């Protein structure tokens, strides 16, 4: 195969996750700025630990996610990962 | 299809032999209808069930596979009445209106799907007419096969066989016989049973001689089959409509 | 199809006995040559339906009942008579005055008994879709093999009758492998437009919504009417497009959109 | 498994001769009620099932899916011995299964809840209209009956098919119970059969439905990852409470 | 299979008549020698061909024989074909040296110069089918309308050059030069277009030139070169931007002057493409008689909807005359 894929979801363990879009704090940014947000997806048990309207410190694992050259016999952007979360800040 | 012969023989025998003491109500319903050029027939189910219980046993079972064998059955009769030989004569529409038991709009949930359902509601607005097809010729893009397709009711893809493919069949519109269609949309009556919620509206397709029969806003009692269409908007989630045969307005209403 | 020939030989006779139309064709052939000698007229000959009944009722009932099989052989016959005229130095068009009607109908009353049959609609025209070219005759030049190469494009509204669709693009290197450049300005473009027609506002029965149907206006007829004008269209009533029955997509009862081809467009007040 | 059939032999015993409050079997009286009402929802208290044995209650927190299919056929057997009929009425009764704590609210959910029946609660948001689902497939021939599905349908005929009403309602978490600085996340709810129309927008509703995923479903464009949808296939419906 | 029907007009000897039109001239040495050499001298790009003089030439070639086939009607009858035909003749009569041309001097001329040097060298070594004539130009041919004070010859009906209404425009004017007039609308900002764009290979090199035809083209990879081909195995090739020949491209729509609008209807704009030197000539809000071949550029698809083919067209700019200098 070839053939069907085929999708079986009972044998496949799952985990987490929740995306948060992280934005720079307003005290640092020199308006006129227009602060640049970026995606951080929380994978791991640190899921849900994050709160809206508050500063958080993360574990980096920057990676990249698809969204320039081609792969011949691609469009990418920075999507930050965090496997740990804290309410510091 | 000797079974269809067996059913149609029973429908002919129902039209020609039916006697209300002593005029034949249907047989004359027919003549007096072809003369005015109405090309329709209205069966009264009580007479039907009186005549044979059987044919109503099947007609309330699988209506949409049967009712057209009843249409062809009656038009094969108007051939022997309205004309004589040794054209063209469309297959008449039958409109059957009967008492039964009123089934309110809220209480239609599955389970009776493809079983004739009499009901009552105020029509909201009538949709602009559009033609479906009845008899259309078709030629192939390559081998040029001349096929006359009799489309019936009650969607239907075209046949691919006389490379060739995948679907090399063109509709000839110079010879194709067309009928009409309406799309009523009816809001159930305000008396019952709104409770605290906005009343639901089932979409209905009238056709041929029932079309433009009803001004929007008039209370009516529809009969018709109950059935479902696809209309991509998953999964699977097919949405409900009521085919109408046939409509009868409330008293009078003219 | 010897019967299509019959239709042509039959319509031939109608002209030149009586000759009352032929003088108008001659007038059309002469006026343009007069413009050739100078220092615009659409080529179509209005046919009064009035005269058709005097000769043959059989051919009269046909133009109304089944115009697809009749208007085009009569037309090919009109071109054939225009070429026997004088002299050298186009499909034309029929018109059909009338002598209405049957077939008299306002757009509100129509569909389907009146479909595939000549019709004179009348009502208000809105919103008058914007005027646009439409490709018909493909013309090309081969070199160095030369000659002159042409393809003929058949659209949905080509002639009247349905035909296996030619479109689209260009042949490009018809055999043998010679290069073919598109020759623009020899090739023929018939202008094309459509305009929807609403029934007359004053004969509207009730608060029931107005029902409008669309009329395609071929050739000269284009830009002859601003929107909001009283119009009596004529034309063959055509149902084009599949109802969805052709391919799987889409799923729904709705189908066979209809429109009127041609034809005349007599304005009125 | 075939062993599970023997489980049926036990649960039927729980279904009829089980007694409480000094005699007068409760589930016998429920079967008698519908029964006369013929509303085709047989209702089994989780408290009692857990009271008799914790081993089945544990099966409800592990694998409700195939066990309800094992269970309700037996319920149909019990109704069959009590009313030697309903071969003509509905021929299926799916059990409602009252309160099952848990009592996870909304926003607290994880992967650990997959395939396992879980109670949820919160306000209803405007609900879709009632669109009959395909369910069972049957035809005059002409392959045989094909059950599809919940919810895939891979990998149409129809003659007489038994339709069952579908309805999808979006359940949002109750505004009063929201912890400050957090948005009221919400989940999709799939009603079936009689549960349909029991809900109305604006109201808090208690649902026992099991949790489901399938099948990605559709993102693959803006996620970055193989992320499944979250849909609670519903079981029972109750007012608040 | 695709029938053919002869026409009285033939381009073969008409080309001959073009060649006799060029470099053999009296009435205005001749103007086509100097006007051409000043381009060859590379101080000049736009070649403005007046149809007026084409009119003057026929008189000398008719009455005043020996009689020949007509151009002025035959040009504006087609007018696209002559850009690829009437203009290629210039290549045959052009002064070769011409004077003091050098190499650099010019950017990108050195590229092609070294192309033909290495090509000549490597070919003359290999023997011990050529770069297309459209890549080597560096000039543009533009026809102009005959109004004209001398159009009174008279050839009468010969004039379009009829400063016509946008409403007057018909589907029977496609592929025929037509002057139009109106206010400039939206006047889109200039962007580079493309013509050849010869991509560069890798292993064994050479070159291949892909024609830019109609609106768009499909890019190719494979290998065209026989050397990289099949051994071993297929050479990789990329487009070189320095090597390509760019022609300025600016599009703008023109609404009618609104006095030319009847009691009814609506102002109708007409889309106009600009190339080469004529670029930036047009400015928004300015009434201008714009002349050009009137052409379709299909279809890019869609292609389902129309059906067909429903060209929708545009006007190629050729000459520009604005009211009120
Ligand atoms: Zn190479």
């Amino acid at each position: 195969n070839r053939a069907f894929w085929t999708l079986n979801v009972t044998r496949s363990r799952f985990l987490d996750w929740q995306k948060v879009r992280i934005q720079e704090n307003a005290n640092e940014i020199p308006t006129g700025s227009m602060p640049r947000t970026l995606d951080v997806i929380l994978r791991g048990d640190s899921v849900e630990r994050a709160k809206p309207g508050d500063r958080c410190k993360f574990t980096g694992v920057e990676i990249v996610v698809p969204d320039k050259p081609s792969s011949t016999l691609l469009t990418y952007k920075i999507s930050f990962l965090a496997c740990h979360v804290i309410s510091i800040g | 299809d000797d079974d269809n012969t067996e059913i149609i023989k029973s429908f002919k025998n129902f039209i020609l032999e039916f006697r209300l003491d002593s005029q034949f109500i249907y047989r004359d319903q027919l003549r007096n209808n072809i003369l005015v050029k109405n090309y329709s027939l209205t069966v009264n189910m009580e007479h039907l069930i009186g005549y044979n219980e059987d044919i109503y046993k099947k007609l309330s079972d699988e209506p949409s596979d049967i009712i057209p064998l009843f249409e062809t059955a009656i038009t094969q009769v108007a051939k022997r009445i309205s004309i004589l030989s040794r054209n063209s004569l469309p297959t008449f529409q039958l409109i059957l209106n009967s008492n039964a038991n009123q089934i309110p709009l809220r209480d239609l949930d599955s389970e009776h799907v493809s079983k004739i359902v009499r009901l009552s509601g105020i029509i909201i607005s009538t949709s602009v007419l559009s033609s479906r097809a009845t008899y259309l010729s078709i030629m192939c893009r390559n081998c040029r096969h001349t096929t006359s397709i009799t489309i019936n009711n009650f969607t239907v893809s075209l046949p691919r066989s006389c490379n060739c493919g995948p679907d090399p069949y063109i509709i000839i519109h110079e010879s194709s016989k067309f009928i009409d269609q309406q799309f009523l949309k009816l809001q159930e009556i305000p008396e019952l049973v709104p409770v605290g919620e906005m009343p639901r509206n089932l979409t209905m397709t009238c056709d041929r001689y029932l079309t433009n029969k009803v001004i929007p806003g008039t209370r009516v009692t529809i009969v018709g089959i109950y059935s479902i269409y696809n209309s991509k908007n998953g999964v699977a989630i097919r949405t409900p409509y009521i085919k109408i045969l046939g409509i009868q307005s409330d008293v009078e209403t003219s | 199809d010897a019967v299509f020939g019959d239709r042509v030989r039959r319509f031939q006779e109608f002209l030149d006995t009586f000759t009352s139309y032929r003088d108008s064709v001659r007038s059309i052939q002469v006026y343009n040559s007069n413009n050739a000698a100078n220092y615009i007229l659409p080529h179509r000959i209005i046919i009064s339906l009035d005269d058709l009944r005097e000769f043959d009722r059989s051919f009269w009932s046909g133009i109304l009942v089944e115009p697809a099989y009749f208007i085009p052989p009569a037309e090919k016959a009109l071109t054939d008579l225009a070429d026997s005229m004088d002299d050298v130095p186009h499909p034309w068009k029929l018109s059909f005055k009338g002598s209405f009607g049957a077939h008299a109908l306002s757009p509100r009353t129509l569909t389907a008994q009146h479909l595939n049959k000549l019709v004179s609609v009348e009502g208000i025209v809105t919103k008058t879709s914007l005027v646009r070219p439409k490709l018909i005759r493909s013309v090309h030049y081969a070199a160095k093999t030369g000659r002159f190469h042409y393809r003929d494009y058949t659209d949905a509204t080509t002639t009247l009758t349905t035909r296996i669709p030619t479109p689209a693009i260009y042949p490009t290197e018809d055999t043998e492998g010679n290069k073919l450049t598109t020759e623009y300005g020899y090739s023929t473009f018939i202008d094309h437009q459509r305009i929807t027609v609403q029934e007359m506002p004053e004969m509207a029965p009730a608060g029931q919504l107005p029902r409008s149907i669309d009329v395609i206006l071929d050739d000269d007829l284009v830009d002859k009417t601003k929107p909001g004008d009283r119009v009596n269209v004529v034309g063959v009533f055509k149902s084009l497009g599949a109802g969805g029955m052709n391919q799987s997509n889409s799923n729904t009862l709705i189908g066979f959109k209809t429109l009127i081809l041609g034809n005349t467009v007599y304005p009125l007040h | 498994p075939n062993v599970s059939r023997t489980i049926a032999r036990e649960l039927k015993s729980f279904l009829l001769e089980y007694t409480d409050e000094t005699g007068r079997s409760v589930y016998g009286a429920r079967i008698r009620t519908l029964g006369e009402m013929n509303s085709e929802s047989l209702e089994v208290n989780y408290r009692h099932l857990a009271e008799s044995k914790a081993i089945l209650a544990l099966f409800l927190a592990k694998c409700p899916e195939e066990m309800l299919k094992i269970f309700d056929l037996v319920a149909m057997e019990a109704t069959e011995l009590h009313y030697p009929d309903y071969a003509r009425i509905h021929s299926e009764i799916h059990v409602r299964i009252s309160d099952f704590p848990t009592i996870y609210s909304l926003r607290e959910l994880r992967e650990s809840n997959l395939s396992s029946l879980v109670r949820v609660t919160g306000v209803v948001t405007r609900r879709t209209g009632v669109f009959p689902q395909l369910k069972y497939v049957k035809f005059n021939c002409l392959l045989g009956p094909f059950f599809q599905d919940s919810n895939e349908e891979i990998r149409v005929n129809g003659e007489k098919t038994v339709y069952r009403n579908y309805q999808r309602v979006t359940l949002q978490e109750a505004p009063g119970t929201v912890p400050p600085g957090r948005l009221p996340r919400h989940r999709e709810v799939i009603l079936l059969a009689d549960l349909v129309d029991v809900s109305k927008p604006g109201e808090e509703v208690e649902v026992t439905g099991i949790y489901k995923n399938n099948y990605d479903g559709n993102l693959n464009a803006k996620n970055g990852f193989p992320v499944f949808a979250t849909i609670i296939e519903a079981n029972s419906i109750k007012r608040r409470e | 299979a695709l029938p053919s029907i002869q026409l009285p007009v033939d381009y073969n000897n008409l080309f001959n008549e073009i060649t006799d039109f060029l470099v053999t001239f009296k009435q205005d040495g001749p103007k086509y020698m100097a006007m051409l050499q000043k381009v060859a001298n590379r101080e000049l790009n736009s070649v403005i061909i007046d149809l007026d003089d084409i009119l003057q030439y026929q008189n000398e070639k008719f009455l005043q024989g020996t009689q020949a086939d007509d151009l002025v009607s035959a040009i504006q009858q087609n007018a696209n074909h002559f850009t690829e035909l009437f203009c290629r003749a210039i290549d045959n009569n052009m002064p070769l040296p011409t004077k003091e041309i050098d190499y650099k001097d010019d950017v990108l001329d050195v590229i092609l110069n070294q192309r033909r040097l290495r090509n000549e060298r490597m070919l003359s070594d290999r023997t011990n089918e050529l770069f297309p004539p459209n890549l080597t130009r560096r000039y543009f041919l533009y026809f102009k309308p005959l109004s004209q004070n001398c159009a009174r010859r008279y050839r009468k009906k010969a004039i379009s050059s009829k400063p016509l209404s946008v409403r007057q425009i018909k589907g029977d004017f496609l592929g025929q030069l037509i002057t139009v007039r109106g206010i400039i609308t939206r006047v889109s900002d200039v962007k580079p277009a493309v013509e050849v764009i010869a991509y560069t290979c890798d292993q064994c090199g050479y070159e291949v030139f892909q024609e830019v035809n109609s609106r768009t083209f499909t890019p190719l990879s494979e290998c065209t070169s026989e050397e990289c081909s099949q051994n071993q195995t297929k050479g990789q090739l990329f487009m070189s931007t320095r090597a390509s020949k760019f022609s300025a491209f600016q599009e703008c729509k023109i609404q009618e002057l609104s006095q030319q609008v009847p009691v009814g209807h609506i102002p109708r704009s007409l889309n106009i493409h600009v190339n080469g030197t004529l670029v930036r000539s047009l400015s928004p809000g300015d009434i201008v008689d714009v002349t050009g071949i009137f052409l379709p550029a299909p279809y890019t698809g869609f292609k389902a909807l129309k059906a067909g083919l429903l060209t929708e067209t545009y006007l190629e700019a050729q000459f520009v005359r604005q009211h009120k200098k």
